[PDB]
């Protein structure tokens, strides 16, 4: 894990509207101001792009990864932006306009699908490991699996159907997590309902239900789904072990230190670290093993976005650029790429070398 | 050491001046001793320089600039790249047999690939000599054709710059080798010809090259659509066959090629080009006149289409997911064109269905989950009837593995889309893998069957794996017969498939023996 | 249809007699619509025979021929094979160019292969003409001897006891080619002397066979141990080099190609004289006179040492246990031996260090857990030791992918051996491993290093791999971290890593999702 | 699984001393006559051989598997043969002679080992699935895990020792079952203690006990380890379940019908019949899920051995000879072999042809 950096993004954002810093250096990598980006409306394209859903705003700011201020074009939409997500691949843009998910692809920006299944606005947009499924969640209670395959494959007069519709909670969804994999990866819901619901997405089943004594505002498992992370709404993080339908959690295993509600989640590739952005206008770094607050960060107002992520070279590179630039996403409802390590190794080079002087002889 | 072996070889070299053929031998030892990576070393140089000049023993002295040019240090390679370059084009135009030719031009190719990263010598080179050797490599004879090309691909690959003032020309040289007959020379001539939008300046972050990219690859899709049309209204029959071939060729080298601007591919074009030249089946050409010529001849037309396919499928990617569709309408409909026995013997359009059987595979490996085969629909049952019926074995003059190629292709297609799609598969689909496959792989350890050769076994025994390791979860796979399976196999006279077994039966025990309690 | 095609080339061989070029074209479109696998058949017989009458259509006629052989139903063949077969002799005594005589052997072979099967006209070709076909064998050209040689093998290979009476005329052939400074002509003299024993009738159930196998390979070395000594001890060092060579290569061979008769294989002398081989590294040789050229010739008689290894190893399996002390001792002692810089460039010796761990990946595979590597000892950490700086990156002209190649191979057999025997192996080692793995994983997806080459960044996945899936039971493996490393190269460019870690994700979720409950 | 075979020797043996059988058929596919197998000391030799311990005596006798009374050569012994064993890749054969340990290696003939770690006589001997590990128990009440591969490179100055010695056994063990794998493979013993340990060989640590009321006289597992077998000495066979340290197997699991103890126990590859020979004169066979007596089988005394097993191509083959003679085995303290399916396909010879074809022009 080469420099895992944390992203964050507050609300107020009086000069910096979004920090890159060091995990265990906390010193500001990278810095961008120009908006308030909004609740899960923070998103990485291609590992190159930065792509803000605007706080109460009906556009996506984007930015360059070692720009500051690069905010230069806006992905219009025809309502308010709830939440945005790029696919892993960096193939797909998501964003929720009100109570339909627009689809996007990078490589032409043509709007692909309007899919309106949801009857409410849309709280959370998700993807698998491999970008094979993404799974929405929004203020109706439904927790929805999409085919990316089906939803691209879907002739306009029939309109794409969720994979899977999973109707077991009874608040709005909050937040969701969704495993490593595809077919066979695994989601973590949970709602205002006090519930963390794990499903399986192929099956569709109902895997673990956890049931806590106050609403639950994030959630977030490590790679290896050893334990699950749950924020809840007074500023308490539960650890559940899944190494252990239908549990409820009673009360060692809870972090203590933030005021009010924690909003954002996120575990270390290792899994020994998590971070914890919470509307106290705080980001706490802990240690899961012993539960202790290992550092504590201040902004200027309630944390919206806040992730732990492996820095990639553009983050590193003072000197990066994109290879792509940005196109224009359309409004309403090839293919732009370059074409493409397979270089010949040194017995490659010299067989055929020595091939050419036999054949000379 | 090193200076103890040079030393030994400037010595030696008196055999030269007969160890003429050993040459070669002890020149391979002296790169592999890395005597290389200095008086021996310029001792060495003199001798090399010496040796071209003479008419006689030119090749010695090829072979040691070769030598030099391939672990030079970087101080020396600096100080006498010019002098090298210069002699490699004095002798490639000196009327030699054309072994010295191709000798010649692999040298040239090591010392401009180890020249363009020079930012210094880059320049000096480009500017004050490749006009020049480009212009040398176009003067070669026509029994030299063959090795002007590779000279000409090492110009274009990392000079491309300096290359544009001749850049027409060059284009000229290669339509004429497009249609030749030859494979080596057509792929390379295709290589060759794939190159040209690179060349030039490319002003405005490249825009011009992709322009000219752009541009090619639309001259080369009307073209196609004009010989495809042209075929299916004796000798000029096969001329437009093999032109055809020549220019998709070329093109799904340019789309499958490293470019150095982005371009726009026009996806939608290409995929209605090959739908159209799959469209054909047997029907359409019925039998008069020179139909059965087209007859014979639409079994390498469609050959060359799936590779068209293929090498949209490589430039692309997950991209295709949308056209996924008529992908998947397209491999099955291609197995019902070329699909017609006594047991043993060979099913004829064998090389098509393996070559639909490998696009099938290179989809599912490009398109991960989301490949959507064998996931309802009547494409994809017809494609998973097409693929049991290549897979299952056949229950006097014969080859005792018969079908075998066709067998291990659709079994390769099989157990990617399994392991990448199993989960989403229906459950009726991995039990009729299951009854299919069981009985198979119990019965290969226990006549004339595809199952004969050990890279069938091998590729049997991943597709139960991947049974194994991607099952529908409402139907569980059968794990001890899929052991004993595995235990049987694991003592199998064959290295590789008793490799297999040992590495799955880890894999198996991983899959029995949990770590962590299971939810 | 098929008639439909075969009365379509019958009626258009009129292009012949100019299509001559388009005829292999024609030939493989011929046989891969299976139109062959009968008037259209007798037909294109009747023509194929006309065309090899005369001398200037020869290469047309053997090409119908060739596809007939190919493709003939067991009844035109039967009748047909004996006048085939005597006009492949015809034409092998012509004084036409070599690629005739090639075209003609390859032909003569398939013939061969699918008359040998046939009981009835296996015994009536071999009494009645394999003496004459061989006679005409051993008569050819010398510019042709490659193309006898292929020949001679067709006829040793499916009827070996009709050659008994000409058995030691081919010897003769053998040696003369045994030491040939071309690898082609060379491989192919050592294949055809291996087979030298099998010849004849074999009674007692082979128990004549058997003793003269054992007979050859211990006057094999003897020979091999006397041009040890002689090399140990200018051109002439040359000349005993490629004698030694050919000979090592014909033991080999011996030692890993299919007998009739089951033979005593010698492991202790063969293991002696492969340590003895390997003994001499890199000081017994000094430096005078001849010495330079016996420590520039060293390597390469190591080499060959080393595939004699391979292929003892290939030939005996799991019964090498009781010697693999030896062979454990024996690896690390030639790493030690071709070991010796500046980042970028190559290391030297790499071919020698890739060979020894393609023996240590081939030694694992056929002793599966009990190859005892990497489990103790002075030699296992040595071994260890060598692996882990050949894997490492080491942290102006060069290659960006440098000593990527012997990187791949340590790769290789570095997880094989984990996969097999990572449960006995000592949980430092699993440290180590992760240690300098890890780091590794996490930043190749994030200059010149051996890891830009993505086979070996496939290989470094696949240890990856093998460490989850056979790790310490004391030490357990990084599970998070390789599941991000997998993610992380899912989404990578190149399409085998990617495929590959998938493929490692699938099988990481079986490991991460259990089906029962553990104990 | 074509045609599994049940492979039953009894103690009186008046005609035959061994009769293979089809298991849903009964017909007797081969038979064997000329001694008495003793209990444990039939083994199959490379798919080919049948090696039988004669009972009471120090030799041990060899059929072919396509010829009745073809006890030809004996395996002289020093003393009293008490168990014997073949690895699965036919290289080695393994006897208990009194209480040392002796191996031959099939190749030469050679004996290759005497190890003398038991100071009582040995009772049963098994291999792991590819033949890396052999386990021996004896009437010493231990049960010693040995690497083959220590056992044969050792210097004869050096006695080989186990790789591991477990001893919480307290009564002597009656049986034993080694699993799939190498290292990775578990072991099930069983003990007059009336216990049966789980352990994994390659930790060496004791995953689980299961205590019965009765001597267990015999333990099997199917191939997945979904279940565990357990024949004691009253005629009863329990079954355990895996998927649920240390148990007391407490009496729907049981198997009802035989009179004296079970002492073989063997299961069909796909774990749904259950074969077992007893002190009563009868082999039964029984379905797994339903546990019913399926079929039963009386033969003329008390059965010693019987196994299910999957017919070679030597049983079906009437013509079979095996393809290399069995050496002689050396009583006291290179490589004998056929040197080494990779024939060209057809696009191999068709692309050698074609090549070929364009060389000349």
């Amino acid at each position: 894990a080469p420099m895992e950096v944390a992203v964050c993004t507050d609300s107020a954002a009086p000069m910096w509207s979004c920090i890159v810093w060091e995990l265990h250096s906390g010193a500001n990598l990278l810095t961008y101001r120009g908006g308030q980006a909004g609740p899960r409306g923070l998103a990485l394209l291609n590992g190159e792009y930065l792509l803000a859903a605007q706080l109460g705003k009906n556009y996506i700011s984007a930015w360059e990864l070692q720009r500051k201020d690069q905010l230069q074009q806006k992905i219009m939409c025809p309502g308010p932006v709830t939440c945005l997500t790029a696919s892993p691949n960096g193939l797909y843009v998501l964003a929720g306009v009100a109570e339909s998910i627009h689809l996007w692809e990078v490589s032409t920006g043509n709007l692909l699908v309007i899919l309106s299944r949801h009857y409410q606005d849309v709280s959370c947009l998700q993807f698998t490991g491999d970008s094979s499924h993404f799974i929405s969640g929004g203020k109706d209670c439904l927790v929805l699996v999409w085919s990316l395959c089906s939803v691209l494959q879907a002739d306009p007069s029939r309109i794409p159907a969720p994979r899977h519709v999973w109707s077991h909670h009874a608040l709005p969804i909050t937040d969701l997590h969704c495993g490593f994999g595809g077919p066979l990866a695994r989601v973590a819901t949970s709602s205002l309902d006090q519930t963390v619901k794990l499903w399986e997405v192929s099956s569709g089943e109902l895997l673990l239900s956890v049931l806590f004594d106050v609403s639950i505002m994030a959630v977030t498992m490590d790679l290896a789904e050893h334990h699950m992370f749950c924020g809840g709404s007074e500023g308490s993080i539960f650890q559940v072990d899944l190494f252990t339908r239908e549990r409820s959690f009673h009360p060692g295993k809870v972090f203590k230190g933030h005021r009010n509600q924690v909003t954002c989640l996120s575990v270390s590739t290792d899994g020994s670290v998590l971070l914890s952005g919470s509307h106290d206008e705080t980001v706490r770094l802990w240690d899961v093993q012993s539960k202790q607050c290992i550092r504590t960060v201040a902004l200027k107002g309630p944390v919206t976005n806040a992730a732990i992520l492996l820095a990639p070279v553009s983050m590193l590179s003072s000197d990066f650029r994109p290879s792509l630039p940005l196109p224009h996403f359309n409004k309403h409802l090839q293919d732009q790429l370059r074409v493409r390590d397979e270089v010949r190794n040194l017995r490659k080079i010299n067989r055929d070398l020595f091939d050419f002087s036999t054949r000379f002889i | 050491g090193p200076r103890l072996r040079l030393l030994l070889l400037e010595s030696v070299s008196g055999l030269l001046q007969r160890s003429a053929p050993h040459l070669p031998g002890l020149m391979c030892l002296l790169r592999l001793h890395g005597s290389v990576g200095l008086s021996a070393l310029g001792a060495l140089v003199s001798l090399s320089n010496a040796r071209l000049s003479s008419i006689k023993t030119r090749f010695e002295g090829l072979c040691l600039l070769s030598l030099l040019v391939g672990e030079s240090p970087t101080e020396l390679f600096q100080q006498h790249c010019v002098s090298w370059l210069r002699s490699i084009q004095q002798v490639l135009q000196t009327q030699d047999p054309p072994a010295t030719m191709e000798l010649a031009v692999a040298v040239l190719r090591d010392l401009l690939r180890y020249a363009a990263q020079l930012p210094a010598l880059f320049r000096d080179i480009s500017m004050n000599h490749l006009p020049g050797l480009l212009t040398s490599l176009l003067g070669l004879r026509p029994e030299c054709e063959q090795s002007a090309l590779e000279g000409m691909k090492a110009c274009m690959t990392y000079f491309p710059r300096a290359c544009g003032s001749l850049k027409g020309k060059l284009a000229s040289f290669f339509l004429s080798r497009v249609d030749a007959l030859s494979p080596q020379l057509q792929q390379l001539a295709c290589e060759c010809y794939s190159r040209l939008p690179s060349l030039g300046a490319g002003f405005s972050q490249g825009l011009k090259h992709t322009e000219s990219w752009e541009q090619e690859l639309h001259s080369l899709l009307a073209s196609l659509h004009t010989l495809l049309g042209a075929l299916y209204e004796a000798h000029v029959l096969l001329q437009l066959r093999q032109r055809f071939s020549g220019l998709a060729r070329c093109l799904g080298l340019m789309l499958s090629s490293e470019f150095g601007a982005p371009v726009s591919v026009p996806v939608q074009e290409i995929l209605d080009f090959i739908c159209r030249t799959l469209s054909v089946s047997s029907k359409n050409i019925s039998l008069h006149g020179d139909g059965p010529l087209r007859l014979l001849l639409l079994p390498s037309i469609h050959l060359e289409a799936l590779d068209l396919l293929s090498a949209l499928i490589l430039a692309c990617g997950s991209r295709l997911l949308r056209f996924g569709i008529l992908i998947g309408r397209l491999l099955p409909q291609v197995l019902n064109s070329w699909s017609i026995l006594s047991p043993g013997q060979e099913r004829p359009y064998s090389t098509v269905r393996t070559k639909v059987y490998a696009i099938l595979e290179l989809w599912v490996q490009v398109c991960g989950a989301s490949a959507g085969m064998l996931q309802g629909g009547a494409s994809g049952e017809a494609l998973l009837t097409h693929l049991l019926s290549d897979i299952s074995p056949p229950a006097r003059k014969g080859d005792s593995n018969a079908n075998s190629d066709v067998c291990a292709a659709a079994l390769r297609g099989l157990s990617r889309t399994i392991l990448m799609c199993g989960p989403l598969i229906k459950e009726e689909t991995h039990r009729r893998l299951h009854d299919l496959v069981l009985p198979l792989v119990m019965g290969v350890q226990q006549g004339s069957s595809p199952y004969t050769s050990s890279r069938c076994r091998r590729e049997l025994y991943c597709l139960l794996l991947a049974l194994l390791l991607a099952p529908s979860p409402r139907c569980p796979p059968p794990l001890a017969c899929a052991l004993q399976a595995f235990s049987l196999g694991q003592r199998e006279d064959s290295l590789e498939v008793s490799s297999f077994c040992s590495e799955a039966l880890v894999t198996c025990a991983a899959l029995t023996h949990p770590r962590v309690p299971p939810l």
